[PDB]
């Protein structure tokens, strides 16, 4: 069904992407701004603050992206193409790595409730925060050869498919899978702790809400990011080797906003659904 | 631009700062409990189980507790109660044998509990309520009814129902049910209950800090 | 308050020896420690300094590199490893405590000294009068002078006065050129103009005779005067 | 009993009532005179030059 | 018995009549002529950080450079206000310190609180460390305030409604001052140190003779608890701070209120008061996290020392009037000039 599928992917990239990225920008930047105002400490706040900053920086790369998709042409110049697509991916994998350290931080606070551990100091929190920015910047650097224009070209479709395939696989493994396992492992330990210590005194309020948020944190992360990483790798492999690229592609575009939706719901999930933070935000 | 002796003084100040920070870090691990209650509520026995303020220091399962018995302060409580703003929890002791005693005596205990629980300094401070002399209550209740202290009481004279009635009558004095929890207990079990309540309070505070509560 | 040094005795040139001082009767951990030596026929000479907590260490250029000063706060003992000994190192080594905070009295207490025998930009302090004839009951004045002005921008004139009686360690008389040390009789009095200073004793007793050493604490190479002797 | 307390209280009021208190106008004049006689010597009331201020910043 | 009570009532009426007879003039009318102080601008010259809990008291040394601050983290810290250097850090035996004092000679500091004991510390020891010199037990309530007269005499106020004068050498209370029916919250020596005044929870202030040991005058203007009291530099007047949100200036010779310092939108209590060197400025700390400067002779605010994140508990002015220190429950002292 060549014709139909084709017109379909053209419609997806034209209207669906612009509309979805537009709404993600409106609520996401609005959400990330108020919490950023809300925050302004401890290691937990440092990681949460950097996550919001990284999320905001990611969202700042959408506007000219939306217009270009609306126009269908890159009118902003080659230099802006490299910077935005690099900054977009740099913040995407920086947020993923800050979510991992938030889970580790949350695991430490139930293991060392008085913040005795070394990792719970503000200084080592900032040191790790900078290292996260540097390492993600370093390991994402090999993207530069691929995002060279020629015209606008998405990360998966740009560059040599052979070199792009391995790099995308490596970036997925170092950037997504390893943080996912670390995050899932530590949130699993927080879960067990909360369920075992739910009610030591039968009349106390239960720990159902914290357990739900801990479970939702892994579910939200895994659900939004895994489809995108799977589709990116398969699409790139599609260009490798020998109208079937159309459907593999068309799938890729639809999941791209999903992965980017985390920066939209992160401030709500990590700062508003927390009653203490929300109470502070109103009082502020 | 500093002279030699000024530089040495600055070094001394830095050493003092380092020692102060170490002392503060050490103090942070301490659980601070304020022990309150009526004069004859049994605070002494509770202290044993673990001219002014009396501080008690005990360790239970790796937690070092500091309990401050301020009952010897006959002065005005309004002038120094704010010193204890920030304690992990308040331990409140009342005697279940004070229906017919007078100082009415349980009414005084409820008055003090109402004052302490809804104090502006303890809006978020959890309260651990100990109901003491449950054995003496079991013996006495068979003869004198609970109507003497609570005329509106309409339940049976059995120990269980009367004890539950008193417990809820005390817990309903909390005007801020949402932000404060009362861990009622009928009095090593006492130390274990204190440890459990303190651990729950600490964990809930940490989750509040992390946005999970 | 007692500072007792040990480790003296004969040493062949080029050898190594360790001086140690045992501190008791005071909070050794909170005091900076100095080593001061005195040749058998010469005046005092600063050697090394170790701050409270061992955070700062200074040496005189004549011993820098060769020596090393260390302290053992839990054992209240101060050490001085002297290596590559030379004939110039023959001198009695004193251990001096000094605590530095607003209004303190550095160099307040000196040790009894240990005698070491070796087998055969600094501020200059001038004490022009080597000796003075004196009798008890009279009034005497001792002059002093420095290359740099010892008056600091903070208002402190970092000049120190010490008295060494025959067979005794130096005793602090004045610190910062005006402040009388604890236990010193009021008849002692110090004054100065920033570059020239004077110490005066009124109705001096028969026990006040000795060598009066001036010292500056403005800079790291702490330096002493030649010494003015009062003799009956 | 309370007889001793009442007696010592009334005696205390008797002492307090026997003082030679002066007119309020004279007291106000004295306070004004003290304030004016020492106004120029108060750095908080009349800030001093930064060179004299012992608490200079930088 | 009732005859004594009615005689007492007659004496109160006579005292009130005499005070009214002496109230022919009002300080505001007499001071209407003089120019008001401008907007008193002060800024934080120094921020003394290092306390890890609420600061409950501070006191200046007579040299106007060193000050001692007491906090309920269990520390007395001697600060070099010029350099913010910590000269000493004294660990307390009980962390519930509610007052501290600095000896006029600078050799000793005192502190006390819920332990009902005033501990005197010796700063000038030959061992190079501060050690407690004397523990003054004998009060049955918390120690609210303490002020040295000499190196050997200290007068303390307690929550048991009594003030005591102590001989530090022996450790015995040479004199006990009674007559307050409520907790004594503050205390202030006269410049001559032959008289002192104390404010209590009975909303009255009483003037005492140190040597005779009896109350000379009583003042009852306040409507509530008196939290702070300070002597006017002349020594012929004193100001009080109360929970009723008003300061009040009393004159010993006129034996009555002279002026009250209040505003409509300030409703919190007063944690401390103090005067400037002249006595024109009356600096008062409040529970609303800022201190207000009052033109003592004109009743109108002249400034505001905002900059604390919590209640301003303590407040002091150097003996030379060069600076003001304000401690707070946020654990920072700030020198204002």
């Amino acid at each position: 069904t060549c014709k139909n599928w084709l017109a379909a992917e053209a419609a997806l990239e034209k209207y669906y992407l612009s509309i979805f990225y537009g709404i993600e920008f409106v609520v996401g930047v609005l959400g990330n701004t108020i919490v950023v105002y809300g925050y302004i400490w401890n290691s937990s706040n440092i990681y949460l603050f950097n996550l919001s900053v990284s999320d905001l920086a990611f969202l700042c790369t959408l506007p000219m992206l939306i217009r270009s998709y609306a126009n269908g042409n890159w009118i902003y110049g080659d230099v802006l193409c490299i910077s935005n697509r690099y900054v977009l991916h740099a913040n995407l994998y920086t947020s993923i790595l800050f979510l991992t350290f938030i889970s580790i931080d949350r695991y430490l606070i139930i293991k060392y409730p008085f913040r005795e551990h070394l990792l719970q100091k503000k200084e080592f929190a900032i040191l790790i925060s900078l290292a996260i920015w540097v390492l993600v910047t370093l390991e994402l650097l090999p993207i530069l050869p691929l995002i060279n224009p020629v015209t606008c070209n998405d990360f998966a479709s740009s560059g040599d498919p052979n070199y792009n395939l391995i790099y995308s696989m490596c970036l997925t493994l170092l950037g997504f899978l390893i943080p996912l396992f670390v995050m899932c492992f530590f949130y699993y330990k927080i879960a067990l702790f909360l369920k075992q210590r739910n009610r030591q005194v039968a009349t106390a309020l239960p720990l159902e809400k914290p357990l739900n948020l801990v479970i939702m944190a892994v579910v939200i992360f895994s659900v939004l990011f895994t489809p995108y990483h799977v589709m990116r790798n398969v699409r790139i492999a599609s260009r490798l080797g020998s109208c079937t690229q159309v459907v593999i592609n068309s799938f890729y575009i639809v999941t791209r906003p999903l992965a980017f939706l985390n920066s939209v719901i992160n401030p709500v999930f990590y700062f508003l659904l927390g009653d203490h933070f929300r109470d502070m935000l109103m009082n502020q | 631009t500093l002279s030699a002796e000024d530089k040495a003084a600055v070094e001394r100040s830095k050493m003092i700062d380092r020692n102060l920070r170490e002392d503060g870090e050490k103090a942070a691990r301490e659980v601070k409990l304020l022990l309150l209650g009526a004069g004859e509520s049994g605070k002494n026995t509770i202290v044993k189980q673990m001219t002014g303020i009396v501080e008690t220091h005990f360790t239970f399962k790796d937690l070092h507790f500091k309990m401050f018995d301020v009952g010897a302060q006959r002065s005005e409580r309004k002038k120094w109660i704010h010193c204890f703003e920030g304690v992990t929890a308040i331990i409140f002791c009342v005697a279940l044998s004070d229906y017919d005693l007078v100082l009415n005596r349980m009414h005084a205990s409820m008055k003090l509990f109402d004052s302490i629980c809804n104090n502006k300094w303890f809006t978020d401070t959890s309260i651990i309520l100990f109901l003491n002399k449950k054995d003496l209550f079991e013996e006495k209740i068979k003869k004198s009814p609970l109507t003497i202290c609570y005329p509106e009481y309409a339940g049976s004279n059995t120990y269980e129902e009367a004890a539950a009635y008193i417990q809820c009558q005390f817990e309903d004095l909390n005007k801020r049910k949402d932000t404060k929890e009362i861990y009622t207990h009928f009095t090593t079990k006492n130390v274990q209950f204190v440890f459990d309540a303190v651990t729950d309070v600490i964990i809930k505070n940490n989750l509040k800090d992390c946005g999970l509560f | 308050v007692q500072l007792v040094e040990s480790g003296g005795g004969l040493v062949q040139p080029g050898g190594s020896r360790k001086l140690s001082c045992s501190a008791s009767g005071f909070a050794f951990s909170s005091f900076g420690m100095h080593w001061v030596r005195q040749a058998p026929e010469k005046g005092l000479e600063w050697v090394a300094y170790i701050s409270s907590g061992s955070g700062t260490i200074y040496y005189a250029d004549t011993v820098k590199g060769r020596f090393t000063i260390s302290r053992d706060d839990p054992k209240n003992t101060l050490f001085l490893q002297m290596t590559s000994l030379r004939s110039e190192d023959t001198a009695m080594y004193y251990c001096v405590r000094s605590i530095y905070y607003y209004g303190s009295s550095p160099f307040d207490f000196w040790g009894q000294g240990t005698t070491l025998t070796v087998s055969s930009s600094d501020i200059v302090m001038t004490q022009a009068t080597s000796s003075v004839p004196v009798t008890p009951g009279e009034s005497v004045s001792i002059s002093c002078r420095s290359s740099k002005s010892l008056l600091h921008s903070n208002g402190n004139t970092y000049l120190y006065w010490f008295l060494q009686r025959p067979g005794q360690s130096p005793q602090l008389l004045i610190y910062r050129m005006s402040n009388l040390a604890s236990g010193v009789p009021d008849r002692f009095s110090g004054s100065g103009s920033g570059t020239a200073f004077t110490l005066t004793i009124s109705r001096l007793e028969a026990e006040d005779v000795g060598v009066y050493y001036c010292m500056q604490h403005l800079e790291y190479p702490l330096t002493f005067g030649a010494g003015t002797k009062l003799e009956l | 009993a309370s007889i001793a307390q009442a007696r010592k209280l009334v005696e205390q009021l008797k002492m307090e009532a026997n003082i030679d208190r002066i007119k309020v106008s004279k007291a106000a004049a004295d306070l004004m005179a003290y304030c004016e006689a020492h106004a120029k010597e108060d750095p908080l009331l009349t800030p001093v030059p930064a060179s004299e201020n012992p608490f200079r910043e930088k | 018995l009732d005859q004594l009570r009615q005689e007492a009532e007659q004496l109160k009426n006579q005292i009130r009549d005499a005070r009214k007879a002496c109230a022919d003039a009002t300080l505001s009318q007499i001071t209407n002529n003089i120019d008001p102080v401008g907007r008193i601008q002060m800024r934080t010259r120094r921020t003394l950080r290092g306390h890890l809990a609420k600061i409950y008291a501070m006191h200046w040394g007579t040299d106007s450079r060193l000050l001692v601050s007491a906090s309920q983290d269990g520390k007395l810290i001697i600060w070099d206000s010029y350099t913010t250097n910590k000269v000493h850090a004294i660990p307390l035996r009980s962390s519930w310190v509610m007052t501290c004092a600095y000896a006029p000679s600078g050799n000793y500091v005192a502190c006390g609180g819920l332990d009902n004991i005033c501990s005197i510390y010796n700063l000038k020891t030959r061992e190079g460390n501060v050690r407690v010199s004397r523990e003054l037990a004998g009060h049955t309530g918390y120690l609210s305030c303490c002020r040295f007269l000499d190196d050997n005499q200290i007068v303390t106020s307690s929550g048991d409604t009594t003030c005591a004068l102590w001989d530090i050498e022996t450790g015995q209370q040479t004199t006990t001052f009674t007559g307050h029916t409520g907790d004594v919250m503050s205390l202030s020596l006269a410049p001559d140190t032959r008289l002192f005044v104390s404010g209590a929870c009975d909303a009255s202030a009483k003037l005492w003779d140190v040597r005779e040991g009896m109350c000379r005058q009583t003042f009852t203007g306040h409507e509530s608890d008196i939290n702070a009291i300070c002597f006017f530099p002349n020594g012929n007047a004193f100001a009080t701070g109360s929970d009723d949100a008003t300061c009040r200036l009393f004159d010993l010779r006129a034996d009555q209120e002279l002026m009250t310092y209040s505003h409509d939108n300030i409703i919190c209590g007063i944690t401390s008061v103090s005067f400037s060197k002249s006595g024109r400025l009356l600096l008062a700390g409040y529970d609303d996290f800022n201190c207000n400067v009052w033109d003592a002779l004109k009743a109108d605010r002249a400034g505001v020392l905002a900059g604390h994140d919590n209640r301003v508990s303590c407040l002091g002015v150097t003996d030379d009037g060069m600076a003001v220190a304000t401690g707070s429950w946020d654990s920072f002292l700030k020198i204002w000039n």
